[PDB]
């Protein structure tokens, strides 16, 4: 499972 | 103002910083990272085949063009052929986009993007290029094959997906959700994982569909020492439909991968790294997920290495059904300094898990003390780079044996800085606070998301004969007060049960844990936030989530009623849950910015976060875990798809707001990654300009040994499956 940052 | 399905010329490009972390590696560690990286970049090309029918051709055409002429050389030809600098820049950005996404569809959003210039103008450049002079047949051939699809924005080609209203290469073009469901039931019944598989449906003379489940492996129909995959290689009968299990998918590519994996094995630090690589080789040669599971099993026991790595068909985000895995692989240097606070979070994680809004009967049996390190990425192949990862995805390993957490430190650093003038949908009184703490806030959020989020929760599983991994007599469901009446049977996984919503559902649960546990002072103290700074981080973290919930509407498709990005759908849901609580906690207000164009504002009452937000989030978080543990997909879909519903209902009017979100949207940055070169004995690190031309150059020097060979391979694999789409 992944973790994201938005906006990027 | 950005245009849909088009990458802007001024798109942000950042080069991954990896000089210091590489300068610390020993010669053997460097050689280890060198071959692992090559294995990653090799297998990363398979993503092209896993994206679109034309993606392999496009990569082959771009690679040919830039091998003969670098961006500066090709500039001189393009500008002499009538292209403006702006039009040429649009082509450079497109090429860089294809490279960084490994396809002509965004990894984050699953939308197609096309070159922002006339097709007839690009044709003159390509046909008149140096690559075209040296090889006229294959250049004209490639342009004839992928030229039309390179620019086409017909509605059915705009988004990834099953059915006639979408594009996918995980399935043949004639496949639907019904086909994917039938396949998954077949796969579950044979205890065959879908991670390294694709599905193809061809019809006979009668019109009766025939299904082929093709596994990814070096080996094909030929016999070999293995029996686990070999015995599976036959025809089947399932509910009246004929299934056939084959292998040999991406065979020449995976061949290149196991070559570099085997070479890297000769530089392994310990037996844990040695055995895990041998098992990965077994997996990629035979097509065995178990072999990859065995490899992952050794990998977890490799606690806190110097060079961390993982590779394979890991994540199932881009599969429209949500069970098949996209190939990826990374090589990174463990930043000992930044990894200090994460191990600190692990040291108190067992007690933190108890603070979660569900009884210990719904939590894992034992705290497994997982590894958690901050990483400096040297190589992250595939379609996109995440902020953090929780792996492996095998839940039978994570609830019994263990798992790993990684925070990509040199990735967080890219979006750490903030430009006030480009902030959107934020109140002016919050902008300064947002800028100052945005960075530190997600650093905490990433830590909780992976460790306290993905690393929490137990799955109720019944084996093939009676015995439950829990005690049904004593365990009671909190929401109803009754005993457990739903669970996971043999062969059933999280992805097989919840399918299309499985990813987003879990991210929502994980993001909610992050918000919920970011209220705990001992958590913030670990990351170094106390007193006034502590509540500031909390307020910003919640302000960011609510803000992101509005931005998420970019990744929703109204005409299809379908969300395209799991994490963003998850944040929109959380936004809805906090809006549902009322009490003046969160409000969304349509406005008119200084731009003169439609705008919007987001307000968050800081004082009502703990009194209104927390109990509402606590209620919602309890429901999530309950339906997840019991595998209640019907209740899960009823709960999640409810909040995930996008409408133009007052006062928010999200469907109308979506138009404002798109109007003021900012494209995600492209990331340039470095290369490693081997001068016989010593390994050097090649770095590149933080630009489109720099990103292009990074791939031109990425495969100096067998570059033209890979173009040929990717072309061959593409043509072989052309009848499917
Ligand atoms: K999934
Ligand atoms: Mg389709």
């Amino acid at each position: 499972d992944r973790v994201y940052i938005h906006p990027f | 103002a950005d245009t849909q399905y088009i990458l802007p010329n001024d798109i942000g490009v950042s080069s991954l910083d990896s000089r210091e972390a590489f300068r610390l590696l020993s010669p053997t560690e460097r050689l280890y990272a060198y071959h692992l990286s090559r294995a990653a970049w090799y297998g990363g090309l398979a993503v092209l085949l896993q994206t679109s029918p034309e993606a392999p051709y496009i990569y082959a055409l771009l690679s040919r063009l830039f091998r003969a002429q670098d961006p500066d050389q090709l500039r001189q030809h393009a500008l002499a052929e009538g292209l403006t600098e702006e039009e040429y820049q649009a082509f450079l950005v497109y090429a860089a986009g294809v490279y960084s996404n490994m396809g002509n569809y965004k990894s984050f959003g699953d939308t197609k993007f096309v070159p922002n210039l006339p097709k007839e103008k690009l044709e003159r450049v390509i046909l008149g290029s140096e690559a075209a002079q040296q090889h006229p047949e294959e250049v004209r051939g490639l342009w004839q094959t992928c030229g039309e699809l390179m620019f086409s924005l017909e509605p059915r080609l705009r988004h990834l997906g099953l059915g006639k209203e979408g594009i996918t290469t995980y399935f043949s073009g004639n496949c639907t959700m019904e086909d994917a469901k039938l396949a998954q039931d077949f796969l579950d019944s044979q205890n065959l994982s879908a991670y390294n598989t694709r599905l193809f449906k061809e019809v006979d003379g009668c019109g009766k569909p025939y299904y082929e489940v093709r596994l990814a492996s070096v080996l094909g129909s030929e016999p070999s020492l293995d029996s686990e995959v070999t015995s599976k290689l036959k025809s089947y009968e399932f509910r009246g439909s004929p299934f056939q299990v084959t292998r040999g998918d991406y065979a020449p590519i995976l061949q290149k991968v196991v070559e570099q994996l085997e070479k890297a094995k000769a530089y392994a630090a310990n037996s844990h790294q040695g055995q895990m690589l041998a098992q990965y080789i077994e997996s990629f040669t035979q097509g065995s997920i178990e072999a990859h599971k065995r490899g992952s099993r050794f990998w977890i026991q490799d606690k806190g290495p110097i060079v961390e790595s993982y590779i394979g068909f890991i994540e199932s985000y881009r599969d429209p059904f949500g069970s098949r895995g996209e190939f990826e692989g990374f090589v990174a240097v463990v930043n000992k300094a930044m990894s200090a606070k994460f191990e600190r979070l692990v040291a108190s994680a067992e007690q933190l898990l108890k603070e979660l809004p569900w009884p210990p009967t719904f939590e894992k049996d034992k705290f497994l003390t997982p590894d958690f390190t901050s990483l400096d990425v040297l190589t992250f192949a595939g379609s996109g780079i995440p902020a953090g990862i929780n792996i492996p995805n095998y839940d039978d390993l994570r609830q019994t044996e263990g798992f790993k957490n990684v925070s990509l430190g040199n990735v967080l650093a890219v979006a750490y800085a903030t430009q006030r003038e480009k902030l959107t949908f934020l109140e002016e009184d919050d902008k300064d606070l947002y800028i100052l703490w945005k960075g530190p806030s997600f650093d905490v959020q990433v830590g909780l998301h992976a460790l306290l989020g993905h690393g929490s929760g137990k799955l109720f599983v019944q084996d093939e004969k009676g015995a439950f991994n829990f005690d049904q007599e004593t365990v009671i469901n909190p929401e109803t007060g009754e005993q457990i009446q739903s669970w996971y049977r043999c062969g059933e996984t999280w992805d097989s049960k919840f399918s299309t919503i499985a990813s987003s559902y879990e991210e929502c649960r994980a993001e909610s844990v992050g918000l919920y546990l970011s209220l705990h002072p001992q958590v913030l103290e670990i990351f170094g936030f106390e007193g006034a700074d502590a509540e500031d981080v909390i307020y910003v973290n919640w302000l960011n989530m609510v803000r992101a919930g509005l931005l998420a509407l970019e990744f929703y498709t109204p005409e299809a009623f379908n969300w395209r990005q799991a994490h963003m759908q998850a944040r929109f849901v959380i936004l809805r849950v906090l809006l549902e609580a009322g009490e003046g906690l969160v409000t969304i207000t349509p406005t008119t910015g200084s731009d003169g164009r439609p705008d919007a504002r987001v307000r968050l009452d800081r004082s009502k976060i703990r009194s209104v937000g927390k109990p509402a989030l606590e209620r919602f978080l309890r429901r999530l875990q309950v339906l997840k543990s019991t595998g209640d997909v019907a209740g899960g879909r009823a709960l999640y798809e409810g909040y995930a519903t996008v409408t133009d209902a007052p006062p928010e009017s999200f469907l109308t707001l979506r138009d404002t979100v798109l109007l003021r949207k900012e494209s995600r940055k492209l990331i340039v990654q470095p290369n490693t070169r081997l001068e016989g004995s010593d390994v050097q690190l090649l770095e590149y300009e933080a630009s489109a031309a720099g990103l292009i150059r990074s791939f031109s020097e990425r495969f100096p040994e067998d570059g033209p060979e890979l173009e040929e391979i990717l072309t061959q694999l593409a043509t072989a499956d052309a009848r499917f789409w």
